[PDB]
RNA sequence: GCUAAACCUAGCCCCAAACCCACUCCACCUUACUACCAGACAACCUUAGCCAAACCAUUUACCCAAAUAAAGUAUAGGCGAUAGAAAUUGAAACCUGGCGCAAUAGAUAUAGUACCGCAAGGGAAAGAUGAAAAAUUAUAACCAAGCAUAAUAUAGCAAGGACUAACCCCUAUACCUUCUGCAUAAUGAAUUAACUAGAAAUAACUUUGCAAGGAGAGCCAAAGCUAAGACCCCCGAAACCAGACGA
RNA sequence: CCGAGCCUGGUGAUAGCUGGUUGUCCAAGAUAGAAUCUUAGUUCAACUUUAAAUUUGCCCACAGAACCCUCUAAAUCCCCUU
RNA sequence: ACUGAACUCCUCACACCCAAUUGGACCAAUCUAUCACCCUAUAGAAGAACUAAUGUUAGUAUAAGUAACAUGAAAACAUUCU
RNA sequence: UCUCUUACUUUUAACCAGUGAAAUUGACCUGCCCGUGAAGAGGCGGGCAUAACACAGCAAGACGAGAAGACCCUAUGGAGCU
């Protein structure tokens, strides 16, 4: 919900074309009182409480809470026998059907989220094999998230990814108050 | 409303209590889904209590079809040709047991 | 009271409240008596003494003034020689 | 009579879309990317609401502030009238004052 | 028009199925059918008290008819049947008056006997036997 | 919303209005309570027991001079240059059970706090900072990224 | 006063 | 728009077993969009409703109403198509089972009342539906006699139970 | 049109029910309907009246001659032994 | 079984990106849409008012620098409704979308057309087969009000209790609003379909996170801080002002 | 359709005044007054609702609450037990 | 002596009869995430529900087949007549 | 004009044929007397009456239809004039 922007919009009884004048004066005939066409009571009139402009749904949970969510999802994946850790993602052939057969034989599941590091040391074999599959999704470690881990049945990390995740998620504990954003030097913070 | 609905007199089927009492329920047919959150009570009822119910009363034939359905159901068929269909959609196991015992 | 301003979308404060009242951080509002400097020649010394007092406000008046002022006027201040420094905190109060 | 007499065409949904499969990726990029980027900078949309929630009056005021100089004439007249009306409604009318 | 109502027909039918046996435009037009069905359901709920009262009145009328056939009066019959410790209600009393006339004649005879014994008791203060169909049975 | 009137119709008079009678917040005479509030100086209190706690928990090190930047980097005080804080004032809350031996630089100090610090072999001095230098010394890294 | 209400013609296309 | 009366002549029945009633012929016909009022047409249809074909034509020939000749024409085409298409040997051996009028699609015009005020005029149209069955017209139901009245009163007396008891 | 599927499905079921009411199909045997296991039905029949039938004897009692003639006619007309 | 009913897709909306258009020939500032003749005149200017102040009489946000923060602070003001900065801070070059509408909706739009007005000006409605109509075939029916098939039966808010039976028996002063109180002979409503009316802060409460600290700079803090949830309608005057159009 | 034309715009003018304000079910729930260009409205009290903390709340007995003329009534306040 | 409530008893069950107002438990349609796969579930959202505004639009009634409205005469349909 | 009205003609009228509105309408299975009651009842209480259904009249009632009373009052609602 934090990135959602809703572009739905209606016209109020002031943005609908026409309607300036008062039809059939107030007291004469036996009709109901009206001061404008384009009022919400009229066909073709404005909308009383419709959607207004592009609306944003932006909010932020505390980064400690979000890191806790990441740790919680990793814990659940391990506790439910859904986590697998590899030394490295490497395939002798590099074709999608090999990886699908391997997952089926190892009884992983239907949807597999493979996690690597830095997006640049991803080997050509797994890149080529996964770029064609639909339920096998290759992401770098920087892209790990609760929604993807819940959407995919199994999580497959590497050992460097495990160490990276451990360090990044542990840093949130035993850390000071910000005192200014962490994109600034912070002598011991890389 | 009584004036807006049919009516009948109190009666038996074949003079049930005069000689031997007979179970008027003939068949119970269950439609339950393999997957599907609505068939979970029916799933556990079939797991545990359907076997004991069948052993308890052997004059009733019970079928379980196990087909994909959004609404699990039980159809009760009676010796006098009456057919009654009930929804066990999103019901607890105790609810389903009470329903089948009432049927 | 301009709940939303036409410039920033912010709540505004009534400045008459700020000019007339003092807010202690505990939540208490301090005011001066009405008529404490009007026609002192027709008033007894006891009446003038009770008119010269700084007094507290009602619960209703306190909530009204809190609504009429912004949260900037409710922060904890650490002035150098505040004569009301000791009154900003409550002591020995039970529920 | 109000109901359609036929069943609407069956609407198939590809849950393993590119977008659906990659949804959420590169979130938490500040948390585990040394805070070089904020997740609010992954948001695409109008210039006056990126990383900002706001009210409806607040949204109108912000839009006129940030992009109201290169708006169309009728659109800007509409925005000014909407801001006027919303000011009056949110400042003078309703319960709870 | 985000999410307007789709199944209004089924609500209209929910109200209208209880109006099919009405007369006029209120068996088909919802605006009048709803009012008349509300009144009908209120009448159905309130009619239970009247059903109980009217069935009791019918029992009383039937018992009065049978007792006058035997020459008795309803208050005398009911009171002396109570005094004989026979606790039959108006329902079963009318049932017997219609379907067991011999039993009802015996009941009326017993009530008349108890009434005569009550008259004799009011005359003589017991002394000696205080009546035979008197002498209530005690319980502990 | 209730029955008709200004209530159901939403056209209820502003907050502080009392039906026409002179309101309470206008009846009271004006008094200069908050007269120069934006120009008064403020000093964050730093107690001797809090300083001892900071020293004991591996935070700001007595083996080096202790000033505003050291206190902020240890996160013992949070100084707001806006909102008119002129630094740290030293108070004597933990005068006793205070064995620190520190060389500290503050902006205000009580004589009891001075005695307590000087009593353990330390030195206390009282300095001044204008708001700009206050901001610079409290957050030096943003000033260094500023380029000035 | 002389209160008169002129008649209203509906659109000719109906 | 619905045209279902037209398709009632397209029904094909399976051949009858030799030992079966004749199954008399059944012919449906109609005329759509008649420039006439449907109530005015209903009166003529109601008159024609029970008669045989020849008697109905005779009655319609001497009625001075606009719809009388229209219904006469419809009946004549129905008789011709009954003899020609639906295998009715005797052209006079037909009677009218159903004869009714229905509303057609109408138009709206302005009436110009005697001020700047007005009314909406409706240009009325109607349909006529007829159905002919092969065979003599069924005899009319005789009025019930005092014997039947007494019989039903006695049966009503005999049917009553003792209510609200055993 | 109105977006949705639930009301459309409900109305389709209602229309199917009305069509079934207006044009009811001719009734069929219970053996021709989905839920049927003949051996279980025979056993439940015997059990429900609290009697101990010989199973084969009950099957024999439920067979009929006309049924046998129809079956042999069917087999002789299909040419299957 | 008639009238009818039903249908997806024309298009539209909000964003993003990008600065965008206009002589085939002829005619068109006179009475425009007119081939061809002698006084050459010419534009540059502080809005006002409704409304709020519960009247109104000074006053009452609306102006065209990316954000944020300072701050709703300094200040202004029938010192009152309300109005309200700045210094300073710092604001990461590229990606073709939709928890938008789907024929009373979405643009007024099939069109600024028809129609209305001297004029300025106002301003509509609506379409639905199929691969093939160079398939006119037979199917596809079922569904609002209104009617027809098929007028009526002593008596009474139209029903309910019932009953062997529709009625007959018994019981029962339509609904909404407005009121001390309405069957009221007080309001509104022929009826069907569709459309048509609760928008948000301060401070509290609950549920998480972290905790003398919380928070992704700014702010708060003598258990607090951060985040979320939850919350304040619709139609209606007689008016006033500005600028056009009319003898 | 001129006590001051008509059209468009400001404008969704404003209305303490009338009208209207759309699923189910359950629960608690009828108010002493003051001020007000105010009595067709509102603000504060009062009553009512929710959530919390704590200990007394109601009913009440003896004793007790100027006088002054001429009576001085039904009663009231206070109040432990229960 | 009897009749006579929704009072009370009896068999079984019980949250299931006050306006404004307030607290609470559920919940129809729709869209989105993930399920499900003869129409569902857990959540997020919102143009989220109409027996009533002399409401807006469209259809069709009632009044009602009513009020009202037409064409001088004969003929050969050449013509003549009033 | 009237005492004091009558006769005829034309229109209208009524019937037959053709075409074909509008105001109005909560639903109506739409009686009388007395009483009652938001104080003037077809609908409530007590009596009385009472097969069904067109057509032509009449105007006592439906506090009949039309026009959100113009008279009167109210509004910190207007406007013209002095
Ligand atoms: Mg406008
Ligand atoms: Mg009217
Ligand atoms: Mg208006
Ligand atoms: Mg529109
Ligand atoms: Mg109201
Ligand atoms: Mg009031
Ligand atoms: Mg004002
Ligand atoms: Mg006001
Ligand atoms: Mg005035
Ligand atoms: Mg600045
Ligand atoms: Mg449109
Ligand atoms: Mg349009
Ligand atoms: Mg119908
Ligand atoms: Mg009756
Ligand atoms: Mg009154
Ligand atoms: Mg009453
Ligand atoms: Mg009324
Ligand atoms: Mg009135
Ligand atoms: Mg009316
Ligand atoms: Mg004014
Ligand atoms: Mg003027
Ligand atoms: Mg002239
Ligand atoms: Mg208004
Ligand atoms: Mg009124
Ligand atoms: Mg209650
Ligand atoms: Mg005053
Ligand atoms: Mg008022
Ligand atoms: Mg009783
Ligand atoms: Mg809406
Ligand atoms: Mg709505
Ligand atoms: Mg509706
Ligand atoms: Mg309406
Ligand atoms: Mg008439
Ligand atoms: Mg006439
Ligand atoms: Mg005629
Ligand atoms: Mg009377
Ligand atoms: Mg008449
Ligand atoms: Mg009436
Ligand atoms: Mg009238
Ligand atoms: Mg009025
Ligand atoms: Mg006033």
């Amino acid at each position: 919900n934090f990135k959602r922007i809703s572009y739905a919009k209606t016209k109020t009884r002031a943005e609908v074309r026409g309607g300036g004048r008062k039809p059939w004066p107030q007291k004469g005939t036996g009709r109901a009182r009206h001061g404008s066409i384009r009022s919400p009571l009229w066909r073709g009139g404005g909308v009383a409480h419709g959607p207004r402009g592009p609306t944003s749904y932006y909010y932020m949970l505390p980064m400690k809470v979000r890191a806790l969510g990441l740790k919680v999802a990793l814990t659940v994946k391990l506790a439910q026998d859904d986590l697998h850790i590899m030394d490295s993602l490497e395939l002798p052939t590099g074709d999608p059907q090999y990886l699908t057969e391997l997952a089926h034989y190892r009884r992983w599941g239907d949807s597999v989220l493979l996690v690597d590091l830095t997006h640049e040391e991803m080997p050509q074999s797994i890149v080529e094999a996964t770029s064609r599959l639909k339920t096998f999704n290759l992401i770098p470690a920087v892209g790990l998230n609760v929604h993807s881990m819940l959407k995919h049945q199994t999580l497959v990390l590497t050992l460097p990814t495990v160490a990276f995740l451990e360090d990044k998620l542990l840093w949130q504990d035993s850390r000071y108050r910000p005192l200014y954003p962490f994109s600034l030097p912070y002598s011991d913070f890389p | 409303t009584a004036r807006g609905t049919p009516s009948r007199f109190l009666a038996s089927v074949l003079h049930n209590g005069l000689g031997r009492y007979v179970q008027q329920l003939q068949r119970l047919s269950f439609s339950v889904s393999r997957d599907g959150a609505s068939s979970r009570g029916a799933r556990e009822f079939v797991e545990r209590e359907v076997i004991d119910f069948a052993r308890r009363n052997p004059g009733v034939v019970i079928y379980v079809n196990s087909r994909p359905c959004c609404v699990p159901r039980v159809v009760a068929e009676y010796l006098n040709g009456a057919v009654r269909e009930e929804s066990i959609h999103c019901k607890s196991v105790e609810e389903i047991s009470t329903l089948v015992q009432k049927l | 009271l301009t709940y939303f301003s036409a410039r920033k979308g912010k709540r505004k404060t009534v400045k008459a409240v700020i000019d007339r009242f003092l807010r202690l951080h505990c939540g208490l509002w301090v005011r001066r008596k009405a008529g404490y400097k009007k026609k002192l020649w027709k008033k007894t010394p006891a009446r003038k003494k009770r008119l010269r007092e700084f007094v507290f406000c009602n619960k209703t008046q306190s909530k009204l003034l809190d609504k009429m002022t912004t949260s900037f006027w409710k922060r904890r201040n650490w002035y150098v020689d505040d004569p009301y420094q000791k009154y900003h905190d409550r002591t020995n109060l039970k529920v | 009579i109000g109901i359609r007499l036929t069943l609407p065409p069956p609407k198939v949904v590809d849950r393993w879309n590119e977008k659906r499969a990659m949804f959420g990726v590169y979130d938490n990029i500040g948390i585990l990317g040394n805070f070089e980027k904020h997740p609010k900078e992954l948001i695409r949309g109008p210039i006056w609401l990126r990383g900002w929630k706001g009210n409806e009056l607040q949204r109108c005021i912000r839009k006129r502030k940030m992009v109201g100089s290169r708006m169309f004439a009728d659109d800007l007249h509409n925005l000014n009238k909407r801001i006027r009306y919303l000011y009056k409604h949110f400042n003078r009318h309703g319960k709870f004052r | 028009l985000r999410n307007r109502v789709t199944d209004r027909y089924f609500r209209i039918q929910e109200v209208l199925k209880h109006a099919r046996h009405f007369r006029g435009r209120k068996n088909r037009c919802y605006r009048l059918a709803v009012r008349t069905v509300i009144r009908a359901f209120v009448k159905c709920t309130k009619a239970r008290y009247l059903k109980k009262k009217n069935m009791r009145t019918l029992w009383i009328n039937r018992i009065t008819a049978a007792s006058q056939e035997h020459g008795l009066k309803y208050p005398a019959l009911i009171g002396n049947l109570v005094k004989c410790q026979v606790e039959l209600n108006r329902k079963v009393l009318a049932d017997l008056a219609i379907y067991e006339p011999k039993t009802f004649k015996s009941l009326a005879a017993l009530a008349s006997r108890r009434r005569h014994e009550g008259f004799a008791a009011a005359l003589g203060d017991g002394k000696e036997p205080e009546g035979i169909f008197s002498r209530v049975v005690q319980y502990h | 919303r209730g029955h008709k009137g200004e209530r159901q119709r939403g056209t209820r008079p502003r907050l502080g209005f009392e039906g026409g009678q002179t309101p309470f917040y206008i009846r009271i005479p004006k008094y200069g309570f908050n007269e120069g509030h934006s120009f008064r100086r403020q000093y964050k209190p730093l107690s001797l027991n809090r300083l001892q706690y900071l020293i004991d928990l591996g935070r700001v090190d007595p083996s080096q001079p202790i000033d505003l930047t050291q206190l902020v980097n240890g996160r013992g005080v949070t100084i707001q240059p806006l909102k008119r804080d002129y630094g740290v004032q030293l108070v004597e809350e933990g005068a006793d059970t205070f064995t620190a031996k520190v060389n500290i630089e503050v902006q205000l100090a009580s004589e009891l706090a001075i005695a307590a610090i000087e009593k353990n072999g330390g030195v206390v001095t009282t300095a001044f900072y204008d708001p700009r230098s206050l901001d610079i010394v409290c957050k030096p890294v943003p000033f260094f990224l500023r380029g000035q | 006063k002389k209160r008169f209400t002129p008649p209203i013609y509906q659109p000719k296309f109906k | 728009i619905s045209r279902k009366w037209e398709k009632k002549n397209k029904i094909v029945y399976p051949p009858q077993l030799p030992g079966e009633p004749r199954r008399p012929a059944e012919i449906y016909h109609c005329r759509r969009q008649i420039k006439y009022s449907k109530d005015k047409m209903w009166y003529l249809a109601k008159l024609i409703r029970g008669m045989s074909i020849d008697q109905a034509l005779a009655q319609l020939e001497f009625n001075d109403k606009k719809g009388a000749k229209i219904i006469k024409e419809v009946l004549l085409e129905a008789q011709d198509m009954a003899v020609r298409d639906h295998n009715v040997e005797f052209r006079s051996n037909l009677y009218i089972a159903e004869s009714t009028s229905g509303r057609g699609q109408c138009l709206k015009r302005i009436r110009y009342h005697g001020r700047g005020r007005f009314g909406i005029m409706e240009k009325v149209y109607c349909h006529y539906f007829v159905k002919l069955v092969e065979g003599p017209p069924p005899p009319p139901e005789p009025p019930k006699t005092a014997v039947a009245h007494a019989k039903e009163y006695i049966q009503q007396l005999r049917s009553r139970t003792i209510v609200h008891t055993l | 049109v109105k977006k949705g599927f639930r009301a459309a499905f409900r109305f389709q079921k209602e229309l199917e029910r009305q069509r079934l009411l207006r044009c009811p199909p001719p009734p069929v045997r219970r053996s021709e309907k989905p839920n049927w296991d003949y051996h279980a039905e025979i056993q439940a029949f015997g059990h429900r009246l609290q009697e101990n039938f010989s199973l084969d004897l009950l099957k024999t009692a439920f067979v009929n001659s006309c049924y046998i003639k129809s079956e042999e006619a069917k087999r002789q007309q299909l040419g299957i032994e």
